[PDB]
């Protein structure tokens, strides 16, 4: 009732359950964590990697990953994933 | 996708598969996704995304037609037919486009003039307040608040509660539009189409 | 192009394929460069049926 | 009767037999397993 | 006294038990035929010009 299968530092019931991190460490989540600034998480119990993306469960929720990835990206189920393009400011047509 | 004008976002969310009993990932509604994905907050339950109200009545939701399939096949066994009711699949393409202007009548007021004659103190409109008062209600937007030559939309939602007479909705802005608008004693969205064009032209009058 | 007139087709076979494969490292580290797939045909191709 | 004779994490009576993964772990295969979404694998020991 | 007999790559123990690449021919399993390729080109259509 405290194993970790996948090896993410997330206990199994925490990620079925909810869970938030606190010091660097996963708590079982109350209800009273929010309204102080605490998100709630779950993921996966059984990937270490859960959205698919370079960064595991807790690397993400804890977010101790890049400091430029976006907030929503630490949750264990939004990937940290950047979508590129290009766009168009000034078009020059020539006869030569 | 949330276009949310002035700046767009693209998020991909994790949708469990229902086939595999070995797949533990954590299941998700479409609201659900779209709260985590975008760091959405909800003031009544709403999600609102900064402070523009982001809901299937708010905003228009925009799917490929393979999505929309497994939304309305979904959507007739849940008693709530709210579409951020159905489950998050895999391949499933949403797309969320805020409007330029928009009023819930309750706390959210974006057009640049102002309508007729509202009377709200209701307690109506599927949230909050309404409209009242079969006088005329218009509104002048001067065209230098819209781009040239863009196709626009206008929905908002009616009810008629004792089924009587009709609404008659008109729209000038590149050709002048007439339709007869007969709600319903539940609630149901229009959504006219109209157009822009002339690079300051007259005005637009619905 | 006159066989192009009498309605022949033209056809583009393909007679081989670069590419790599990835392969996860327990923590969901992948990595491509090196796994190249062409060391695999010849033993897949081999003990196989192909369908 | 329990050996791994290629070391795949997999026993040569299941493989013989015939297994299915469960939390991670390979388990003797019974046939109610299928209608819950389990299928059936059988492989080189 | 040879690990390998043959003088392939592969020793007498990973050629006798077919612990090897599986596209080799069934007959260079044993310890005293070498797995070993003949690779040679072939003709077939043979083209003269002017230009
Ligand atoms: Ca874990
Ligand atoms: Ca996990
Ligand atoms: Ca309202
Ligand atoms: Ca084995
Ligand atoms: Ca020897």
């Amino acid at each position: 009732e405290d194993l970790d299968t996948d090896n993410d530092n997330i206990p199994d019931s925490y990620e079925r359950n909810g869970y938030t991190i606190k010091d660097l460490i996963a708590v079982k989540w109350e209800d009273s964590f929010a309204e102080q600034g605490y998100k709630k998480y779950v993921s996966n119990y059984l990937e270490s990697n859960t959205a698919g993306d370079p960064y595991t469960d807790y690397e993400k929720a804890s977010g101790s990953f890049d400091k430029a990835i976006k907030t929503e990206a630490r949750d264990p189920l939004v990937a940290a994933y950047p979508i590129v393009g290009v766009g168009m400011e000034k078009l020059i047509i020539s006869t030569n | 996708i949330l276009d949310t004008e002035n700046e767009s976002y693209e998020r991909r969310v994790t949708a469990k598969n229902l086939q595999d009993p070995e797949d533990k990932t954590p299941e998700l509604t479409i609201g659900e996704a779209i709260e985590k994905a975008f760091g959405a907050t909800k003031k009544d339950g709403l999600l609102y995304f900064n402070d523009i109200p982001i809901d299937e009545s708010c905003v228009e939701l925009i799917f490929d037609d393979n999505t929309a399939n497994k939304i309305k096949d979904s959507l007739k066994t849940l008693s709530d037919k709210k579409i951020y009711n159905v489950k998050l699949e895999r391949g499933m393409n949403i797309l969320i486009k805020t409007p330029t202007y928009f009023t819930n009548f309750d706390d959210y007021n974006n057009y640049p003039s102002t309508w007729s004659n509202v009377n709200t103190t209701n307690q109506d409109g599927l949230q909050g307040s309404a409209n009242k008062l079969n006088g005329e209600t218009k509104i002048k937007i001067p065209m230098s608040e819209l781009k040239p030559y863009k196709r626009y939309v206008f929905s908002g939602y009616s009810k008629d509660p004792l089924t009587s007479n009709s609404i008659i909705v008109k729209i000038k802005a590149k050709e002048e539009k007439t339709d007869y608008l007969v709600p319903e004693q539940g609630y149901t969205k229009f959504s006219y189409e109209f157009e822009t064009t002339e690079k300051d032209s007259s005005n637009i009058e619905i | 192009l006159k066989k192009l007139d009498a309605g022949k087709q033209i056809k583009l076979e393909t007679t081989q394929v670069s590419g790599n494969f990835g392969t996860k490292n327990s923590s969901g580290q992948i990595v491509t460069e090196g796994n190249s797939w062409s060391d695999y045909i010849s033993q897949i191709d081999s003990i196989s049926a192909s369908i």
